[PDB]
């Protein structure tokens, strides 16, 4: 909702609680999944060509009791836009990857999970210097492209470690030493095609013996695809990862082949059913684990759409993997779930 | 001493309604949260709906209204100008014309309007309009004629800017000369100008609805648009000037005697198809059963065929004064029913998808006015005689 | 019977016909792929035009009309209210009375109407508008004067919500009073009530277009506007009451004779001169030749001198009967050629920036009205005495 706009400063106020329940066989997803996020969008004129903006956005765990708070952010930059030329951000945001990945990510409940959060460059992470180029100059539609760097985030301090501290730290799943990456799309009507890569370099933390996928570099290339037009939604998206994807909490695939499609369609009354296939493929994983799969299932879902501001939906996870000793070691959930959730936004 | 319109305003009010509907309809189910920086892309709700009418036969209680006031309605309330309330049952719509027909439950003392010539109307004449604007009440406007079409749609300046589309049409003798109507449909609300139906037409779409349960109106049964249409050029249309057969419709005489999407008529009965327009027109100016050869391309493809009655203007549970889709089956061959819903208290009843009803619960139903007519002399015992095609059931 | 305005419009609709435009003109290139949530910041296009004009000689087959109807055509068509078609040639345009003037090419059997003299004109009068509102054909709304200006422009009721403005303007008697125009410029469409010009100003200006080849009206070639501009801020101007002179044109006598942009006029002859506006309006009751002394500001600067015909109102391609930017130079000094284009046409025949036409072909062309009454006359051998100055050549 824009709730300010006023001598070129605009502000727009964002949020939802989606009332959620999960019903799962694994009792660890299962039950209330309630949560509500909020956000705001802001920008300043500053001339005729150049805009200053923030984004922040957080997420309030609704599923828990008074003793307790499980908040988080997802979002928080702060950037410049000059027409015609590119704009240019800093803060946590999205890896380059995502530009690609982020078009099979429509799913009501599930799906964007070959990939997950403070993941080297493939999703929300901190430190991101983002570049980014619209329309070449203005001097082709359609055709978008970004080169980004992310900073080094290490060991915690004041742990008693004596390397590769910074000063927001964190655990070895959730490292990351220097990257780059960059993405380019093209959007022609309804058509859309893209690619990306990302090169990070592997901190010494995360290359003990303690996690699997040992490695100088995590990188990961990418291509989609996608079909946005008559009411049908279609996309797919192919990913390769070396020392990038995480295998649970086991540590990293020495190497990783991802796939996601999405099929989607909007009916004139408000109903728009979903069909999506992901899987993640481990080769070469070590520990005797050998090639693996990682993630594999069917999701069939359904959104309703009241307005703009309420839908419901179901979505049903039928999980393919069979539990197995990799998977228990790993932790990876092999239960369907079911969805059911009711969303109130603004 | 000054002239005024409110001496023959006296004599014409009284005929003029007000209607109030109540209804339901199908929407989708909301998906939440809300969020306004999205731009994405089934339950019943209920709505309400209000406009006027024209009291046009005083002793049956017959009233005539724009059919985008009416439709989907469930309860249909209306209030005299005097101030008496009445209830009114739906007998006849018409979605092309927008206009409807309806009736008062037990009138007592009304009075109607009389309808003039509309054949005799000429651009400077003068015209008032009679309607109920934004809710608030019975507003009367004036102005004059300003296009008389020549369908004869009437154009005047008695309208009103921002509002709904009224009702009544009258000249400076209190006389009926169209029902102002809605061109922006499912919508209600004007352009700018005012479009009514004039009061000969109307006179004529009215009494069909009366004497046959619905207007004879046979269709073509196609479905499709212009040469400029996504679909078009998405599949390269050669020699373009004419009507785009996106879909030719199941069950239909464009379906059964041959034809399929793509081809574009290029003529009907000899003379130039250059728009859907054209013909969607042209198809109008024709009675079911009728026979009208066109010519279609595809390389050079030509057929000649007959219509049935068009599926827009059709019954629901207004036929049976009970309560529950019919319309009427070629000439005065009885009442075939059409698609059954999912409720099913009609199906629930031995009704299928194609069910003819020759027998007036023991007489002939050789239409939905005669059937109607008898579902309501004999409310005690009823059997009806129904037939779709072979079995030939006696349900209750 | 009842009264009514058709018996005069069935003596006024014979005048009244229809125009159809085709033309092109310079679009930006769109830059691909589309991006609605990105507000950023040669080709000819072809458009298409339609509005009303009003028969004003019946012989030469005269009809006026708006200007930002004709603007930029190639090719106009006139279809009479009887039906009969037509091609019509440009004779004049004036942008600043948003008024043109139209040859029907081949008139046979016209109707044209009586003007009335727009001088004795008051508010309570009444008023008939005929037009083309949304293309759908030809229209006619009535009301009353609303206000006589007092420019004239005249204010009346009878427009039309949300339509294109229309044409004519006509009184109780069929006279005619004013064409209806569009203050919207580049637009069409009304602001909420119409404006017209009044009759006795469109006979003027439309004879001049006829004897002339278009319409005396000097400027003083200035541009600029007001002092609440953001380069009056941005430049910061003292005294604030005035013209904001933004640019001197070239070649202009405000250029020629003295002046530079930022200096504030702040009277004419004498006069104060507190508006852009008001200076742009009191230039415009002055025809070409005319002398005006004006005070301008910078630390106390003021100048007399005399100014040319302005360049809003030129002709194209309809001097020469052929086809190809013209205009009339001063008093009867021949005919003076301005702004040439890169198609080249015209130059390729020997035409350069400042080339005047005294020479008629083997005549005097003292003006456009005369050039264009030989090049019509004798469409055989065309040598066109020109002389640019000094170069005093004969092409073809």
């Amino acid at each position: 909702a824009e709730v300010y706009n006023k001598d070129g400063n605009k502000l727009d106020l964002y949020g939802k609680v989606d009332g959620l329940h999960y019903f799962s066989d694994n009792k660890d997803v299962d039950g209330d999944q309630t949560y509500m996020r909020l956000g705001f969008k802001g920008e300043t004129q500053v001339t005729d060509q150049l805009t200053g903006y923030g984004q922040w956005e957080y997420q309030i765990q609704g599923n828990s009791a008074e003793n307790e708070n499980n908040s988080w952010t997802r979002v928080a930059f702060a950037g410049l836009k000059f027409q015609d030329v590119g704009s240019f951000d800093y803060g946590r945001n999205y890896g380059v990857v995502y530009d690609v990945t982020s078009w099979t990510d429509v799913l009501p409940e599930f799906g964007g999970d070959t990939y997950g959060s403070d993941n080297f460059m493939q999703q929300r992470g901190n430190g991101f210097a983002t570049y980014r180029n619209t329309d070449f100059f203005g001097l082709v539609d359609g055709l978008n492209f970004a080169v980004q760097y992310q900073g080094k985030n290490g060991n915690p301090s004041g742990e008693g470690f004596t390397s590769g501290v910074t000063n927001n730290g964190r655990d070895a799943l959730r490292q990351n030493g220097d990257g780059v990456g960059g993405s380019i799309t093209y959007d022609y009507e309804g058509f859309g095609i893209g690619g990306a890569i990302s090169s990070s370099k592997r901190t010494d933390a995360q290359n003990t013996a303690a996690y699997i996928g040992n490695g100088d570099r995590a990188e990961t290339y990418t291509g989609g695809l996608k079909y946005d037009a008559n009411n049908i939604y279609l996309a797919a998206q192919y990913t390769q990862t070396y020392n990038a994807t995480r295998v649970g909490s086991l540590g990293w695939a020495n190497k990783a082949q991802n796939f996601e499609a999405v099929a989607q369609y909007q009916f004139d009354f408000g109903l728009r059913p979903s069909l999506a296939y992901l899987q993640s493929k481990g080769k070469n994983l070590g520990r005797g684990y050998d090639d693996e799969d990682i993630l594999k299932y069917v999701d069939v879902g359904a959104t309703y759409y009241f307005n703009k501001n309420m839908s419901t939906y179901v979505d049903y996870k039928i999980n393919l993997l069979d539990d197995n000793q990799f998977t228990r070691d790993a932790g990876i959930n092999t239960d369907n779930i079911v969805a059911l959730g009711l969303v109130y936004q603004f | 001493q000054m002239p005024s319109l409110a001496p023959m305003l006296e004599k014409v009010m009284p005929s003029v309604v007000s209607i109030n509907v109540e209804g339901s309809t199908t929407v989708n189910t909301p998906r939440m949260p809300r969020n306004f920086q999205q731009f994405f892309g089934g339950q019943q709700q209920k709505f309400m709906a209000l406009g006027s009418g024209v009291i046009i036969d005083a002793d049956k209680g017959y009233v005539v209204t724009n059919n985008h006031v009416v439709d989907n309605a469930t309860v249909i309330k209306v209030q005299l100008s005097d101030g008496r309330k009445f209830d009114a049952k739906m007998v006849g719509k018409d979605p092309r014309s927008d206009i409807a027909l309806i009736q008062i439950q037990n009138p007592k003392n009304l009075t109607a309007i009389k309808m003039a010539d509309s054949d005799a109307l000429r651009v400077g004449d003068y015209t008032v309009a009679i309607g109920n604007p934004f809710g608030l009440g019975e507003t009367v406007t004036s102005g004059i004629v300003s296009a008389l079409g020549r369908e004869n749609f009437i154009q005047t300046d008695a309208a009103i800017n921002r509002g709904n589309s009224g009702g009544a049409l009258v000249n400076l003798n209190g006389e009926l000369i169209g029902i102002n109507t809605a061109i922006l449909a499912p919508d209600g609300g004007n352009i700018g100008i005012g479009f009514a139906i004039p009061s000969n037409m109307v006179k004529n779409l009215t009494s069909q609805m009366v004497e046959y349960g619905q207007v004879k109106r046979g269709e073509l049964g196609i479905m499709g648009t212009e040469l400029n249409s996504e679909l078009a050029k998405a599949m390269k249309v050669d020699a373009q000037r004419g009507a785009f057969v996106s879909q030719v419709l199941p069950n239909s005489s464009a379906a059964k005697a041959g034809i399929k999407a793509g081809d574009v008529i290029t003529s009907l009965n000899g003379k130039p198809i250059s728009s859907f327009a054209a013909l969607r027109a042209q198809v109008g100016t024709m009675p079911v059963g009728s026979k009208l050869t066109l010519g279609l391309l595809r390389d050079g493809k030509q057929v000649n065929v007959n219509l049935e009655l068009q599926q827009s203007s059709q019954n629901q549970v207004d036929s049976s004064s009970i309560f529950n889709e019919m319309s009427n089956k070629g000439k005065d061959q009885g009442v075939v029913v059409n698609n059954v819903k999912t409720g099913t208290p009609a199906a629930q009843i031995g009704l299928k998808k194609g069910d003819v009803i020759i027998g007036a619960n023991q007489q002939a139903v050789k239409n939905i006015a005669e059937l109607r007519k008898v579902l309501d002399s004999k409310p005690s015992v009823l059997a009806l005689n129904i037939q779709r095609g072979d079995s030939t059931i006696y349900l209750l």
